[PDB]
DNA sequence: TATCTACCGACAATATCAATACTTATT
DNA sequence: AATAAGTATTGATATAAGTAATAGATA
């Protein structure tokens, strides 16, 4: 029974680097009822949780008191936040570690070298039921971290080498709107195509009622996200935050060529395919016109393309005898 | 034939003068051919190649690219003249109405009048050439940036039109197109070139592995994300890259500015001089309008006559390619292995095996970085090899004849040769290739100077002249081996600091050694004489420093003293004490520190895991030259004050914010020779102008721009020192040219014959005196006080007050009648201009009295430059005897 | 006093999209 | 004489994805 920190304690913490942490226990009860984690984690008494950016550490205490896992590793580096977490959760079955979530080495050292946190590798058909990852990447500047972690799902090399590890990610509402955009919407970019190809992702809770107007109406009906006020986020200044449950899925395309094609097509996400295929290589439009026998697809802008059409285009790209080199796509600045 | 051999053959000087006189006449026609415009030369050459090849047959030989270019031109010309016709079909409509909202409304009506100004074939040749020149630039791997390309093509068309206009005006006896029109015109032309340029390419399909061929566009317009911000690029097909990075590139893209074969036209005004037919300006930099405006005014006054004298002596020196060195470099080039600086021919880049995709992100990131490094090195070597081949082609063409390099000035005033590709101011190989056309008997002094020259080249210039001569004598057998067998032997010359020049001098010395009487031998080899860090010598002279002057050899000494070594010793002691203190940064890096690192940091300072080195080197140099540090502080402070000053007349209600005036004043000063210098550090404001291919993020140079105060302050000291260096060089060049010396200056070094060095040395010292007998910091402060007289500065209220005449100056309250006091009227008028709290008139005048009795407010001080630092006593005229002043 | 926090300049370019000013088309 | 409409133009934001770089006074 880890003692949960309240609003009294977490008000003395002056620095947060820009991160916002929900502190209301009732909203956490609603969220953990909505997730019903005991449906995918049948034996919670053996689950291993890796908490990145725990911050105030209320979600962690509530998770432990509700499910009582086997090992709960809190990777908190921030000085004042580490001080609070280690002064409040001393002697408790939580594991507070002072290691930077951002650094890649942190995982390699912890999982492999120090062996403090050792997950269980599982197959790639079901969600890993012995390893669950939780993260609060809420800082307005720490958006590249989410994208890198999504790329890791495609590469199966960071933590997704232990199977299909489910992630519970707090993130700005603008980030969740970028990711959860559906074909043709306004916020549809390559991050959303990456999410669509690699993940099955639901919006579990949002911190503003006037933010849900940026998501898909049908998707908002299916998800039914919990709504709570900004009076329960502690740092009461910044933008709204959004909780996102993210389960990896299977994919059978070439991630390198798909990355190239998707990144170069979503530049001109409003130009029809009649004229946007020359940005891929020399003679790209002639080739993709002689090849695409669906003369209707040739009219859809890359913002209207689903992921399956993107995989189709990368399949055509990899059959192109004169395709460019996807390695020499950088800008040589030493020049 | 080899004209140089015939010239050397002639026994008597009168006969040589007669032959040279004949040579000028015979070379006039060839010079006219050399100055042929790019459009005419390129079109004639590739068309001729295509016509000849058609008869010979089709093959992928040296002229294959020329044939492709002529085909592209022929099938692109109809497109552009059809565009012109379609522009005229609506340009005579005279009715601007609700028309096609994109293709004719604003775009075609805008550039319509600009396509007609020049014939279409010229535009086709210009776009083809200007895209070929931009291969592998701007960071793109095998292409260019689209903004640079569209602007280069539009600007080349503008320059061709204005050249045509100048020629028409001389024969019969917008103005400057905006950036938007340049961009739009260039994009329109390159679009057509993109859509007619085809190249045949091979490839092996993955589904069937059948070797298949097909046509593909030679250029493509795409984008690339760099650091998360897309830029549009134009990629060139690899089939074309093989021929752009090829030995025959010079045939396709010839160099318009080559060394002339006839004496350059003397500079008589800023716009006339140099090339006989090509017309060139007196300033290399055309980006800044203000610099050209001041240069034009100064030229009109005629006060830069001394600058012309120096430039004309610098330009009238005849050179000739060093055939002996040329053969060795040509042999090494043909061999293909990597030599001292030559990279060595490489077919394709070899990348290390890719790591498994499942490897953790750090491993992948490292691999990506390594791939970037390998690609950068490969592109670097290809660029270097191409530049070398181009330079050797120019050298081979001019091997027999005598060539002259006309010179130009930069904003600071440094002189640069007009011909960029091949000149004596380039790399070590380029310097080695060139030698003086005129041969002067060595004499007693010359032999010693040639030996000391070789010693200097090998890097032993610290030692006294006797030691340097001793070194050459001791290595006489090595010199013989290097000259007799340049490559098959031990290659001792390769170990030299400047190997190509060392080889050239080795050849010269070897010839001398075979002569019973060395003095009779006539040497064409130029000998380089330079002072150790010219800037420090100037700082010492301006300051009057005594401790500093000794280090720079201002005061005569038996043993030459080098600043670099003394500062290195001091900073070494400083690091030693730092290490004793307890920091490990000094200890780990003590061994690594060498003379070169100090030479580079000191050179940058005076001319522009460890951070201890930069601070310590600056601290040591500051202590060594305290007066110089004081002058640098004064220059920086003056630049900052000028940057914050606001001109009274230019201030009006035009400002976007009434209380936030823009700062448009840039430091401007006059060189002792009279050349005006205008620091061009403005704040660019870029915008997306719409073109056919894309919207390019370009900046307008005509747009007046607030001055970049930070760069102004960081640039006064180095630019002032560069101006003094250029002044000393132009004075000594004028004097040497008057005395009859062939003077060549490579900014740091002054070159002449070995038999003239002594002579030149005298001149050098003398001109230094003639430059520093007058207090230059004081003259600069007086010029600043005159030019920045009626300016006003914005000031905060966090520091103390300096004087007691501001409180009445800002008000302009006192009656000013019966005298022209419209300045009082003008200063008050500016306050009217400044937008104080007013609907009425006297509300900011009576407020400052509470500030005059202060209260925090952005006050209007008068611009007052500080007083010059105390000048340490040092008679510069003791320099007439320092035999190591320049050495 | 000895690590904690702050200085975003290379978002050193460009596509797209919402908001702000400059012509109008009937009664 | 209305009253909505349009467009021409400008300013904002997102883009990719190891986060370059320094200190700064303070906990």
């Amino acid at each position: 029974s880890v003692p949960i920190p309240g609003i009294k304690d977490i008000s003395k913490l002056k620095f947060f680097y820009g991160f916002k942490y929900l502190w209301n226990p009732t909203v956490y009860n609603k969220i953990f009822d909505k997730l019903d984690l005991t449906k995918t984690y049948k034996h919670p008494e053996e689950l291993k949780v890796l908490d990145l950016y725990p911050g105030v550490g209320i979600q962690s205490a509530i998770f432990y008191n509700k499910y009582c896992p086997r090992q709960y590793s809190l990777l908190e580096k921030r000085s004042s936040l580490y001080k609070f977490l280690n002064a409040k959760f001393e002697g408790s079955p939580l594991q507070i570690l002072k290691r930077d979530p951002y650094d890649w080495s942190t995982y390699s050292n912890l999982i492999d070298e120090e062996r403090i946190f050792v997950p269980e590798v599982q197959s790639s058909d079901h969600i890993n039921d012995k390893f669950l990852t939780v993260a609060n990447v809420t800082g307005e500047g720490s958006e590249g971290l989410i994208m890198q972690w999504l790329s890791c799902i495609g590469n199966k090399n960071w933590l997704y080498r232990f199977g299909k590890v489910k992630m519970l990610l707090w993130m700005p509402s603008t980030t969740a709107r970028k990711l959860l955009a559906r074909p043709g919407m306004h916020s549809r970019s390559k991050c959303s195509v990456v999410r669509e190809a690699f993940t099955d992702t639901k919006l579990i809770a949002i911190s503003d009622a006037n933010e849900l107007k940026g998501f898909d109406s049908q998707c908002i009906e299916e998800w039914d996200p919990i709504l709570f006020s900004a009076a329960e986020i502690w740092p009461t200044k910044g933008k709204p935050i959004a909780l996102v449950e993210m389960d990896p899925i299977d994919f059978d395309f070439d991630v390198d060529n798909w990355d190239y094609v998707t990144r170069h097509l979503m530049i001109l996400k409003r130009t029809p395919l009649n004229t946007v295929m020359d940005s891929l290589g020399h003679g790209g439009q002639q080739y993709f016109n002689s090849r695409i026998t669906d003369k209707d697809l040739l009219k859809k802008c890359p913002i209207d393309l689903t992921n399956d059409e993107f995989i189709y285009l990368t399949k055509l790209f990899m059959e192109w005898p004169f395709k460019p080199d996807i390695l020499m796509d950088f800008v040589d600045m030493y020049q | 034939i080899n004209f140089f051999e015939i010239y050397n053959s002639l026994p008597t000087l009168e006969e040589k003068k007669a032959f040279e006189s004949a040579l000028n006449i015979f070379n006039q026609d060839r010079q006219k051919v050399l100055e042929n415009r790019a459009t005419e030369a390129a079109r004639e050459r590739w068309k001729h190649d295509f016509e000849e090849a058609k008869a010979r047959g089709d093959i992928s030989i040296e002229k294959n690219l020329n044939v492709k270019l002529w085909k592209w031109y022929n099938e692109m010309l109809p497109l552009v003249k059809e565009e012109i016709n379609h522009c005229r079909s609506l340009l005579s409509e005279k009715l601007s109405d609700k028309k096609g909202l994109n293709k004719v409304d604003t775009n075609r009506l805008g550039y319509g009048p600009y396509l007609t100004l020049i014939d279409p074939g010229k535009m086709c040749v210009i776009t083809i050439l200007e895209l070929l020149k931009l291969n592998s630039t701007g960071g793109v791997i095998e292409g260019m940036r689209t903004a640079r390309a569209v602007i280069s093509v539009g600007k080349a068309i503008e320059m061709e039109f204005r050249s045509e206009q100048v020629l028409k005006s001389e024969s019969q006896a917008k103005i400057l197109w905006p950036q938007s029109i340049r961009a739009r015109i260039g994009s329109v032309l390159i679009s057509m070139l993109i859509q007619v340029a085809k190249v045949s390419v091979q490839g092996v399909d993955p589904v069937t592995k059948a070797k298949v061929h097909g046509e593909a566009p030679a250029f493509a317009h795409g984008y690339q994300y760099h650091n998360g911000s897309k830029l549009g690029v134009l990629k060139i097909h690899k089939t074309l890259i093989r021929q752009l990075n090829g030995e025959r590139l010079i045939a396709s893209v010839q160099p318009q500015l080559l060394p002339m074969l006839v004496e350059p036209k003397p500079w008589v005004n800023w716009r006339s001089g140099g090339y006989h037919y090509t017309q060139s300006t007196l300033l290399r930099t055309k980006d800044s309008p203000e610099q050209v405006a001041y240069l034009k005014a100064a030229s009109d006054n005629g006060d830069i006559d001394r600058v012309y004298d120096g430039l004309n002596v610098l330009g009238r020196t005849p050179w000739t390619v060093n055939r002996k060195v040329f053969d060795v470099v040509s042999q090494v080039w043909n061999k293909g292995e990597g030599f001292l600086d030559i990279p060595g021919a490489q077919d394709e880049m070899v990348l290390p095996p890719a790591p498994p995709k499942n490897s953790d992100p750090s491993i992948l990131r490292a691999w990506k970085l390594q791939v970037k490094t390998i690609a950068n090195k490969f592109s670097s070597d290809r660029s270097n090899r191409c530049d070398t081949n181009y330079k050797l082609e120019i050298a081979r063409a001019f091997l027999g004849e005598k060539l002259y390099f006309p010179h130009n000035l930069d904003f600071r005033g440094r002189a640069y040769p007009l011909s960029p590709h091949f000149n004596h101011l380039g790399n070590d190989m380029s310097r080695g290739l060139l030698i003086f056309w005129h041969g002067k008997k060595l004499g007693p002094s010359g032999l010693k100077w040639l030996k000391i020259h070789l010693s200097n080249l090998f890097g032993f210039d610290k030692l006294p002249l006797k030691d340097r001569v001793a070194f050459t004598e001791s290595h006489l057998q090595d010199i013989k081996d290097s000259a007799e067998n340049p490559l098959t032997g031990d290659r001792w010359w390769t170990t030299a600091d400047k190997p190509w020049q060392a080889l050239a001098t080795c050849f010269e010395l070897n010839e001398v050694m075979k002569m019973d009487n060395p003095e009779e031998f006539i040497s064409h080899q130029p000998v380089h004489q330079d002072g150790t860090c010219n800037g420090l010598q100037h700082y010492a002279a301006l300051g009057g420093d005594v401790e500093g002057a000794t280090q720079v050899n201002l005061v005569p000494s038996d043993k030459p003293q080098d600043v670099y070594a003394h500062v290195a010793r001091l900073v070494q002691k400083r690091l030693e004490i730092a290490a004793e203190k307890g920091d490990e940064n000094a200890k780990i890096l003590k061994d690594k520190i060498t003379r070169k690192v100090v030479k580079q940091t000191v050179m940058t300072n005076v001319y522009g895991f460890s951070k201890y080195l930069t601070k310590h080197v600056f601290s040591a140099i500051r202590e060594l030259f305290h007066s110089a540090h004081l002058i640098q502080d004064w220059l920086g402070e003056s630049a900052k004050r000028i940057s914050k000053s606001i001109r009274l007349d230019v201030d009006e209600k035009s400002f976007k914010n009434g209380n936030k005036p823009d700062f448009m004043s840039s430091v401007i000063w006059t060189t002792p020779l009279g050349l005006p210098i205008v620091q061009p550090y403005r704040e660019e404001s870029k915008k997306q102008v719409e073109t056919n291919l894309q919207t390019v993020f370009i900046s307008d140079p005509f747009a007046v721009n607030p001055v970049n105060a930070r760069r102004q302050k960081a640039g006064l000291p180095p630019n002032f020192i560069h101006s003094l260096d250029a002044s000393h060089m132009l004075l000594s060049a004028a004097e040497c040219g008057k005395q009859g010396l062939d003077f060549a200056s490579v900014h740091d070094s002054y070159w002449t014959h070995a038999s003239d060095i002594d002579t030149m040395n005298v001149v050098l010292r003398e001109q230094f005196i003639k430059l520093h007998e007058v207090d230059l910091v004081l003259r600069l402060k007086e010029e600043f006080d005159q030019r920045y007289k009626n300016y006003v500065k914005i000031g905060k209220l966090k520091r103390s007050t300096d004087l007691a005449q501001k409180i009445i100056r800002i008000r302009k309250d006192l009656s000013r009648k019966l005298g022209r006091s419209t300045t009082l009227a003008d200063e008050i008028y500016f306050e009217k201009k400044r937008q104080e709290l007013l609907n009425e008139d006297i509300t900011d005048l009576d407020a400052l009295e509470l500030e005059n009795g202060n209260s925090g407010m952005s006050v209007l001080l008068p611009l007052r430059l500080p007083e010059i630092p105390p000048k340490g006593d040092f008679d510069v005229t003791v320099l007439r005897n320092s035999q190591y002043f320049f050495s």
